[PDB]
């Protein structure tokens, strides 16, 4: 087997700016005046599409913004600029023997100002309460950058069991992040207490964005 | 152009099998050696199989060598992979692929360059139950407002989740499942003016193709 | 020149 190791893992780049991703591989790729090495890229969601192959040609309908240079052990992948349309995974794969195998992959990220989360809180739905389940959707959408922080409070009191959080891939048009916590309970145990807290701390400000509701 | 359409894709009990298809058109099938690549959760994709144009010759990787075979009918522009002895290891997205070979100044050089690939078929190898989601609807506690849809409890991935059947598309957020004990579960988000709701209909379309659920629950006040 | 090519077109 011939390992490729590609770095940096993740990258941001501002928008008409240059991203460059490296790709190292074990033993040598050359042959014959070339090498085997090829690009793609990968949007969330999508199936892999064909970037370079043979260290520097274009797939088809890859425009000219996308360059491969490298010789031996060494490759990488340019992108300058580097557009809107362009945030996704880049794997690095080779061709010179089986097994034929992909480097890590890179994700790239546009680097943008920073914006607030917008949050929202919602009860349980009537169903899922008559059914004899409680869950509280909280949602904090568009804001940059991606890290970011959710608490829950119940009548006043933190809570870490019930919550379960996921994260949106970068968005292409607006490079915002997206995350979604849901606080689920027993009916009864929602019924108990009365004062639901959703509480959001961002980059964006000291003071956390919170949103609630009673179950009044 | 080109198109890959690739069916087949299921939960399956360890010890188990099953046979991909990948129907192929808009290109001479029989002058291109096909091939097959998956990939798992954490990203890293992984070539699998690759036969040549006429499909005498054919080649896997140390990691399914004896447990798949991958075939062709040229006839039917159809590429095929067969997996036996299904481990969970083996759960992920199977993609097919056309392969280019190389023209290098003057010459010619098998490359193995997959050009083209088909949407995917996940595959998951579970001894898990398959269970259908449960669609919950979000609406406001309480210019524009988010509101949205829970699914929760259901196995194995993937879901499709959609609002107003693909005529509301931006302002739309599906977050990535989460797993829970064996059991799966997302949300989807989609923000709209306060003039198209509750004045215009707000319904999200969830499927579970490995139960064959599909739900439509509207959003209500 | 340098181009991808069907195993057909290879030899």
């Amino acid at each position: 087997d011939i390992v490729l190791t590609q770095s940096p893992a993740s990258l941001a780049v501002s928008l008409g700016q240059r991203a460059t991703i490296s790709c190292r591989a074990s033993e040598s790729v050359d042959n014959y005046g070339f090498s085997f090495m090829n690009w793609f890229q990968q949007k969330p969601g999508q199936p892999p599409k064909l970037l370079i192959y043979a260290i520097s040609n274009r797939g088809s309908g890859v425009p000219a913004r996308f360059s491969g240079s490298g010789s031996g052990t060494d490759f990488s992948l340019n992108i300058h600029p580097v557009e809107e349309d362009d945030p996704a995974m880049y794997f690095c794969q080779q061709t010179k023997e089986v097994p034929w195998t992909f480097g890590g992959g890179t994700k790239l990220e546009i680097k943008r100002a920073d914006a607030a989360p917008t949050v929202s809180i919602f009860p349980p739905s009537s169903e899922q309460l008559t059914s004899g389940g409680a869950s509280v959707v909280c949602f904090l959408n568009n804001f940059y950058p991606k890290d970011i922080n959710v608490k829950w409070k119940i009548d006043g009191s933190e809570r870490q069991n019930g919550v379960l959080n996921s994260w949106t891939d970068q968005d292409s048009k607006d490079s915002t992040y997206s995350m979604s916590s849901t606080l689920t309970l027993t009916k009864d145990e929602y019924e108990r207490h009365n004062s639901y807290t959703c509480e959001a701390t961002h980059k964006t400000s000291t003071s956390p964005i919170v949103k609630s509701f009673n179950r009044n | 152009e080109v198109h890959l359409v690739e069916s087949g894709g299921d939960l399956v009990k360890p010890g188990g099998s099953l046979k991909l298809s990948c129907a192929a058109s808009g290109f001479t099938f029989s002058h291109y050696g096909m091939s097959w690549v998956r990939q798992t959760p954490d990203k890293r994709l992984e070539w699998v199989a690759t036969i040549g144009s006429r499909g005498t010759y054919t080649h896997y990787p140390d990691s399914v060598k004896g447990r798949f075979t991958i075939s062709r009918d040229n006839d039917k522009n159809a590429l095929y992979l067969q997996m036996n002895s299904l481990k969970s290891e083996d759960t992920a997205m199977y993609y097919c692929a056309r392969r280019s070979e190389f023209y290098y100044y003057g010459n010619t050089y098998y490359y193995s360059a997959m050009d083209y690939w088909g949407q995917g078929a996940s595959v998951t190898v579970s001894s898990a139950k398959t269970t259908p989601p449960s669609v919950y609807p979000l609406a406001p506690g309480s210019s524009m407002v988010t509101l949205g849809c829970l699914v929760k409890g259901y196995f194995p991935e993937p879901v499709t989740v959609t609002w107003n059947s693909g005529s509301l598309s931006s302002g739309v957020h599906t977050f990535p499942a989460v797993l829970q004990s064996d059991l799966y579960t997302l949300s989807s988000s989609v923000t709209v003016p306060s003039s198209t709701w509750p004045s215009e209909t707000v319904t999200c379309n969830v499927a579970h193709p490995a139960s064959s659920t599909k739900v439509d629950k509207k959003i209500v006040p | 020149e340098q181009k991808l090519i069907s195993e057909e077109d290879l030899n």
